């Protein structure tokens, strides 16, 4: 995976807490 | 030039009106996007879109293609105005397949990918034998009657008329699917060839203009009620309604008074340019709320198409006619063959279909082709054969340079 | 100010614009925040977009 790609996926999972 | 407003289509059909970046790669936007689509049709009441199981989201043309992730919305031709589309597409990726013993191996693959006879194919196949056959049986009973007078041609042939309409007519009461009807509208067609020239053939005495009458006559109605009886099959059965009638009229004018053929296929070639120029207007004229026009396009269409055919045969077949090597003014036919190919070859890029534009434009190059043909095989000579090869072979040749270069 | 601060440091020219009218945030669609309610009473959280 490119990083735009790592970044995407990161900001979409970012959003999530316990 | 920072912005673009387009139409973006979800699920199950509400179109969105957005002003996107014109710059930052689609990647960026169809995540924001997506929520945006599922808050309105929230607040309409509708449901939401979701995924199934492995997949992604993807914005694409309206054809389904999807954009490049990577690249700006400016660098791929999208302009204000356009539409797109986000979609949701499946994960492909699956275990591989492996067959090593080479016999199993064939059958197994070869199954797969091509399609075996069946019954239903069975029928249509039968059905289009027997069509095919009948024909030659009028061909050579005609053949009979073009050199013999004998009331055997009329009887024969119209039983065999009768019998085959009685099969088609207890089929068509009968027929339940689209593969019914095809079966039965082959066995139909079929049917008007007969009593035809069975018409034709009952005046006596040697063959000619008072004979030809009937059997145009009776081509012109047959065709003509067997279209407003079943309403399918539109094209086939106009094309034959207007050569049918026009011969008519031309064949009663003969077997009244003619001083010269000159005369009817001038008259002919007259009527057929008229009919060119009100074409459009004769189709609109002859052709739970949204259906109305639905039907109504394709009916016009398949009108105009058939139209246009048939008014193109009489129109080879008159000029052929018309032009010759060897009477009077022999230029001055040649140049109106000119004039009359231009004509067709300038008006038939005004029509918006293919078959329509594209048969047209055939309809000119034939009319070309086939006074040159003329103007070899009969004034023969090794210059002349030799010239027209030249003239044949560049001619179409030049009209696709036109388009290619 | 921090925005067109920040675009200098990358060579990139700040935000610049000629007529009457305002600078605000904008969703994807190009609609505009709310100027007078908290970004929890809207719809925004970590990793979001503008």
């Amino acid at each position: 995976v490119s990083i735009a790609e790592a970044e995407e996926f990161a900001q979409k999972l970012a959003q999530w807490r316990l | 030039p920072q912005a673009v407003v387009v139409g973006v289509m979800a699920g199950e059909g509400v179109q969105i009106g957005v002003l996107l970046d014109a710059n930052a790669p689609v990647s960026v936007m169809t995540d924001p996007l997506l929520k945006v689509v599922n808050s309105r049709l929230r607040e309409l009441g509708e449901a939401p879109l979701e995924a199934t199981g492995r997949g992604r989201w993807a914005l694409c043309l309206v054809d389904g293609a999807p954009l490049r992730a990577t690249q700006s919305l400016t660098e791929q031709d999208v302009y204000d105005g356009d539409r797109l589309w986000i979609r949701f597409i499946a994960d492909t990726e699956r275990r591989s397949q492996v067959i090593e013993h080479i016999s199993t191996a064939v059958a197994s693959d070869l199954s797969k990918r091509f399609a075996r006879i069946d019954p239903i194919v069975a029928v249509q196949v039968g059905a289009s034998m027997v069509a095919t056959g009948v024909v030659l049986a009028t061909g050579v009973l005609g053949w009979w009657r073009w050199h013999h007078n004998t009331w055997l041609t009329t009887i024969y042939t119209a039983v065999i008329g009768v019998l085959v309409l009685a099969v088609a007519m207890l089929l068509l009461m009968r027929a339940k699917t689209d593969a019914d009807r095809r079966v039965a509208d082959i066995m139909l067609m079929s049917a008007i060839m007969p009593v035809t020239v069975a018409a034709a053939a009952a005046p006596p005495g040697p063959v000619g203009s008072p004979q030809a009458v009937l059997g145009f006559g009776v081509l012109t109605v047959a065709a003509a009620l067997a279209l407003r009886f079943t309403g399918r099959r539109l094209g086939i059965y106009t094309t034959i309604v207007i050569i049918g009638a026009l011969t008519m009229l031309a064949a009663l004018a003969r077997m009244v008074a003619a001083t010269s053929a000159v005369t009817l296929l001038s008259s002919l070639l007259l009527i057929c340019v008229v009919a060119y120029h009100a074409a459009p207007a004769l189709s609109r004229r002859l052709a739970s709320s949204v259906r109305d026009v639905l039907l109504q396009a394709e009916r016009a269409r398949s009108f105009l198409s058939g139209l246009l055919t048939g008014l193109g045969v009489m129109v080879v077949v008159c000029m052929t006619s018309l032009c010759d090597p060897h009477t009077g003014q022999r230029w001055l036919p040649l140049i109106l063959a000119g004039f009359t190919s231009g004509f067709l070859l300038l008006r038939g890029r005004s029509y918006v279909d293919r078959w329509q534009s594209i048969t047209l434009a055939g309809t000119a190059v034939i009319i070309a082709a086939a006074v040159c043909v003329r103007y070899a095989l009969e004034l023969s000579s090794p210059l002349a054969v030799s010239i027209v090869a030249a003239i044949l072979v560049l001619l179409p040749a030049a009209g696709m340079a036109a388009a290619a270069h």
